[PDB]
């Protein structure tokens, strides 16, 4: 009965207890005591430098095959798990993000050892494409911020349409004078505006559209989650349709679901020949984990339908597949769920969709 | 003012000799990188750093960029993993490395092919970084430019699958010239496998970037004889000469720092525990001893000391070309 | 405060058997129960965290925990504490001293007269009984045949980690004139391994 | 390569003040917490308090409030322990333990500082050698205070029986123990910090 360690960097000491519970339940279910999993974990440290050292001294030193990481927004890391994506990425040790949804972690050139139990904000275009198929929309307007986040949401939507259905507009972020682009949009002759921006950049687009009278009547606003949360929600058109990722902020659910995937990937890993143990510590070890690249390929190729957050499969770049969203619609200053994205189709809810300013429709047929 | 210098045992360093702090560091692991820099910053108010390792680890560059973004210390990658091409550097970092971009090396490679009219070729890459960029620039240049070419499509593969899963993809190449892009570690497996298929013979031409050649002082046994490559490690460009070429980038940037502000930003207190201006502005356009030592927002060198090399039958690299004069290359007329 | 009660606080497992100690909490500490090991003269060492250090196993939850040595090595002789890490104040268990069984070994007796530099100042007679098992042993001093239990200071060694035996030094502290009164000083002993009482005199 | 080194044993009369140190070496100091445990001779383990390092926040136990302080010098990587108004019941060995994850378990301990809060003369010992298949010898060390005493049999060359000391009327006493030597020859060695004396002896037949 050999020992196989699973690393984790969580936010609270209480979440560590759930992590050890998830590993314990992983050993009760199908482990057969053929391989015993251990739960090595530390609470997230504010200091980035101090966090990167705690990976080496507490996690890497315990010969961890993979590291889980949740990143709520208390301190100093740019709100992105960079100091652990690099440290474990030095040895090709798979890092599994639980909460972070930044589209920059999809590129396996910057984070070649990173996975996600949550989809990036760019994969919300999978709902936009299905919603265009639902209402047979063939001419939409795509307004995206000019960053790697908005460029990702644009490329994902176009690749879903490729395999001339949209004219795209861009704008320099941080600007508070985007009337030149909406005037560009108001003459583009299309009623479906798809916006992809930050919470503050959405407020700029919303109130700038309030001037040119594009906030109601013959217009359809379809957005994601950052555009209907926080300040953007307060200035959001009445009748706007945004998305809310189901179980996107449930750290406890993502913990028990990630452990379930790792355990299944760990056991099918040890059905292969020539396996080497993960590096014991950082100091004195300058080469990658020879089994690392193979184990990451196993993790991404894994399929776990009985997940607590739905079917758990991973993308070519390690992003999560089959993630289910909630289709909200702002009605009288209140976000109303008019349906959910099942994962393969759009489930039509009992409530009714209120368009901007006095007409109605539904997610039926 | 104070400048640290961390180098390895490569290219025969012994005594390096404003104030300079030198040390021989053969620990290129994440903690030691964080430790020895923070241990310098605290107890030796270094205002800049010239780093160099003896490994081929691409990740060291990614760690120095992370350390520089947290310590606000200008770091210069001079040799080894710290000069290896990496994803674009952090915009908030002061980490720069002596190395040609992916694009510059690509142009050089194509320039060699144009010289010998190698119009028909193939492309073989792995998912390793630069895989997105390398084909685009190459695909863009050939398609847009007017000349005769046969890309023969792009062959990509994963160097972690079962062996002979790599082979089936490999037997699909129909070109004398083959452009191979991956890490040095991956390249070993690829070329080892291709050798058995007879694709490493002299009737074929494998061209690899500086990612694959890596240190021009460590040649694996699997690298086939006659391997054409571009690399910035010039073994006559002395390591000892590099730091003096790197010190000039910092001192001339710090001197300028008294202009448009007359104070040098003191080093941070400590990396541990609970930046008015950046020298970043002053290092992208440095001139020193007729050498345009200049960098870009991306972080790679503007005038990169890139050299065309081939693997000799004697198992030693040898220079058979030059670049970095200005635009254009200077082959030696032998193939 | 939480009262961590550990019983029994003593064990004598045979080598190669399987030790199973017990640590019961007053309340429920969930899984925040760590195990420690103290060598004879060393700081306690963390054995298990959260329930060679590969022969130790840790099961249990809530208020019933057990640490299990699968194949007890003779170098595992020592104390074993359990710590409530759940709630302040951090409390420890009562501890359990783990001695082991061994082959019956007879002691190596050696008596020594008072040092010439000792009785010059004014006369301790020392007697060494080392490397024996079991621990139970009777020791009787006898001066000229007459037994005397006063002035005797006995100190015992902890059980060896490689030999698993015991040792004891009896010391007959006398004054210079009282010692020069008699010449027959014996260091007799009764043990499990002695048909006849083990004696050594001068 | 993680090590925790404490200051040596100290003897202070009842009512005085003592400070003990734990030198950290091998780990990131601010990444953990420091725990202080006290062991009376044989009594067991009593947790005194825990101190966070990123935040210098002491958290004492109710029984160790008022006259117990947790100092901290992160620049020198050392956690201290100050005790005022020494009472005789404070005669114990005080450990420092690194707290994994700042509240978790104690994965690394110090060697242990031995404190003796007594009022006595602190006299140096009197080493008396002992002498009569295999040869066994003995070296008597009587009449010293306090307990911390180091004994190497032959220049420390020989490891592989030194008995515990017996306290009787403010004075301690212990003893320590091949025919190939058949007294080369063996000479005794005795050292001790408090009495600043490190005399020796020699066994002769
Ligand atoms: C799901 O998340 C919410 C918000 O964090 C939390 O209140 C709730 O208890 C979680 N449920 C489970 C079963 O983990
Ligand atoms: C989504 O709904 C369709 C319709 O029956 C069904 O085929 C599919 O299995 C559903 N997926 C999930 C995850 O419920």
């Amino acid at each position: 009965p050999k020992i196989v360690n699973i690393g984790a960097v969580l936010s609270t000491k209480k979440h560590e207890q759930i992590f050890r519970e998830a590993v314990n339940q992983a050993n009760k279910r199908h482990f057969t005591r053929k391989i015993q999993l251990q739960a090595t974990s530390v609470t997230h440290r504010p200091n980035a430098i101090q966090m990167a050292l705690s990976v080496c001294e507490d996690l890497i030193s315990s010969q961890v095959y993979a590291i889980l990481v949740s990143h709520p927004p208390a301190p100093t890391d740019h709100l992105t798990p960079t100091p652990i994506s690099y440290t474990a990425g030095f040895y090709r040790i798979p890092v599994i993000g639980l909460t972070t949804r930044m589209s920059i972690y999809s590129d396996k050139s910057i984070h070649l050892s990173f996975l996600r139990t949550v989809p990036p904000y760019s994969h919300q275009a999978l709902v936009w494409f299905e919603m265009m198929r639902l209402f047979n929309w063939n001419h939409v307007i795509l307004i995206v911020s000019d960053d790697h986040e908005g460029r990702a949401a644009q490329k994902k939507l176009e690749t879903l349409l490729e395999g001339k259905a949209d004219k795209v507009l861009q704008f320099e972020p941080g600007t508070k004078n985007l009337t030149a682009l909406l005037l560009e949009a108001k003459e583009l002759e299309a009623r479906v505006i798809i916006l992809s921006a930050s919470e503050d950049d959405a407020t700029a687009v919303y109130k700038s559209a309030a001037m040119l009278d594009m906030t109601g009547a013959g217009y359809v606003w379809l957005v994601g989650e950052r555009e209907i949360s926080g300040s953007a929600l307060r200035y959001a058109p009445d009748g706007i349709i945004g998305l809310q990722l189901i179980n996107g902020k449930n750290e406890s659910a993502h913990i028990s679901d990630a452990v379930a995937v790792v355990a299944q990937a760990i056991h099918e890993l040890f059905e292969m020949e020539n396996i080497t143990d993960p590096p014991r510590g950082c100091v004195g070890n300058t080469n990658i984990w020879k089994t690392g690249p193979l184990f990451k390929r196993v993790l991404m190729s894994s399929k776990y339908p009985d997940g607590v957050t739905g079917r758990i499969e991973f993308n070519e770049d390690g992003d999560r597949k089959f993630a289910q969203y909630s289709i909200m619609n702002l009605q009288n200053r209140k976000l109303v769920q008019v349906g959910i994205f099942n994962g393969s189709y759009i489930i039509q809810n009992d409530r009714k969709i209120i368009w901007p300013g006095g007409e109605t429709e539904g997610t039926l047929v | 003012l104070n400048i640290a210098v961390l180098l390895g045992h490569s290219h025969d360093v012994t005594e390096r000799e404003v104030n300079v702090v030198a040390l021989l560091m053969n620990r290129t692991d994440p903690k030691s990188l964080i430790t020895h820099v923070c241990d310098l910053m605290s107890g030796a108010r270094i205002h800049g750093l010239v780093f160099g390792d003896d490994t081929d680890q691409e990740a060291v560059a990614q760690m120095l960029d992370f350390i520089s973004s947290q310590t606000f210390i200008p770091i210069l990658g001079i040799h080894g993993g710290a000069s290896m091409i990496m994803a674009d550097k952090d915009p908030t970092s002061t980490f720069f490395q002596f190395g040609a971009s992916i694009q510059q090396q690509a142009t050089v490679m194509l320039k060699i092919m144009q010289d010998y009219d190698w119009h028909v070729f193939s492309l073989v890459t792995t998912i390793f970084p630069g895989y997105r960029d390398f084909i685009s620039f190459i695909k863009t240049t050939v398609d847009n430019s007017f000349v005769g070419w046969d890309m023969q499509n792009v062959i990509t593969l994963d160097t972690s699958f079962e062996d002979a899963k790599t082979q089936v993809q490999l037997k699909k190449i129909h070109s004398s010239v083959i452009l191979l892009y991956c890490s040095k570690d991956e390249a070993v497996l690829i070329l080892s496998e291709a050798r058995s298929l007879g694709l490493t013979g002299y009737d074929f031409f494998w061209i690899v970037p500086s990612l694959v050649s890596g240190n021009t002082e460590l040649i694996p046994k699997e690298f086939p004889s006659g391997l054409i490559s571009v690399s910035y490690d010039d073994w006559d460009y002395s390591l000892e000469a590099r730091v003096r070429d790197g010190l000039g980038i910092l001192t001339t940037a710090a001197s300028s720092m008294l202009e448009k502000f007359s104070y040098i930003p003191e080093a941070k207190a400590s990396c541990y525990g609970q930046p008015l201006h950046t020298l970043h502005q002053f290092m992208v356009n440095v001139t020193w001893d007729g050498k345009d030592l200049s960098f870009t927002e991306e972080g790679y060198q503007v005038h990169p000391r890139l050299v065309v090399i081939v693997l000799n039958k004697d198992r030693e690299w040898e220079k058979v070309g030059k670049w970095e004069n200005q635009t254009l290359s200077l082959r030696h007329a032998v193939w | 405060d939480i009262v961590m009660t550990q019983a029994p606080a003593t064990l004598s497992v045979t080598p190669g058997d399987r030790v199973s100690l017990s640590c019961r909490a007053s309340q429920s500490i969930a899984d925040y129960l760590y195990w420690y090991q103290q060598k004879s003269h060393e700081s306690p060492r963390l054995l298990l965290k959260y329930a060679i250090p590969s022969r130790f196993s840790g099961s249990g939850s809530g208020s019933d925990f057990t640490l299990t040595i699968n194949s007890v090595e003779p170098e595992d002789v020592g104390m074993y504490y359990c710590q409530n890490g759940h709630s302040f104040p951090r409390t420890f268990g009562g501890g359990t001293k783990l001695e082991i069984k061994r082959a019956d070994a007879a002691p190596t007796v050696s008596i020594f007269p008072p040092s010439s530099e000792q009785l010059a100042a004014g006369a301790s007679v020392v007697c060494f009984l080392n490397n024996f098992y079991p621990k139970d042993i009777n020791v009787k001093w006898k001066i000229d045949g007459s037994e005397r239990q006063n002035g005797v200071l006995n100190s015992w060694t902890d059980q060896d980690s490689k030999d698993s035996t015991y040792s004891m030094s009896s010391t007959l502290t006398l004054t210079k004139d009282e010692y020069e009164r008699h010449n027959s000083y014996t260091c007799e002993a009764t043990h499990k391994t002695s048909t006849s009482p083990i004696v050594k005199s001068f | 390569e993680v090590k925790l080194v404490e200051s040596g044993p100290e003897l202070k009369k009842p009512g005085e003040t003592v400070k003990i140190s734990c030198k950290a070496s091998g780990f990131t100091f601010t990444n953990y917490g420091m725990n202080w445990v006290k062991q009376a001779p044989g009594k067991g383990l009593k947790w005194m308090g825990w101190i966070n390092i990123y935040t210098g926040e002491p958290t004492y136990a109710d029984d160790f409030k008022g006259r117990f302080a947790f100092s901290l010098e992160t620049s020198a990587s050392t956690a201290y322990l100050q005790i005022n108004n020494l009472k005789n019941e404070d005669t114990a060995t005080y450990f420092c333990a690194r707290g994994y994850d700042y509240e978790g378990y104690f994965d690394y301990w110090g060697q242990g500082t031995t404190l003796t809060v007594s009022s006595a003369k602190t006299t140096p010992p009197s080493v008396y050698p002992l002498a009569p298949s295999m040869v066994t010898l003995g070296c008597l060390v009587k009449g010293y205070f306090p307990e911390p005493v180091t004994v190497t049999w032959n220049s420390g060359s020989l490891s592989s029986h030194t008995f515990p000391a017996v306290l009787q009327s403010d004075l301690y006493t212990l003893s320590s123990s091949p025919s190939s030597t058949w007294p080369e020859t063996v000479t005794c060695n005795v050292a001790h910090p408090a009495s600043s004396t490190k005399v020796d002896k020699k066994i002769v037949p």
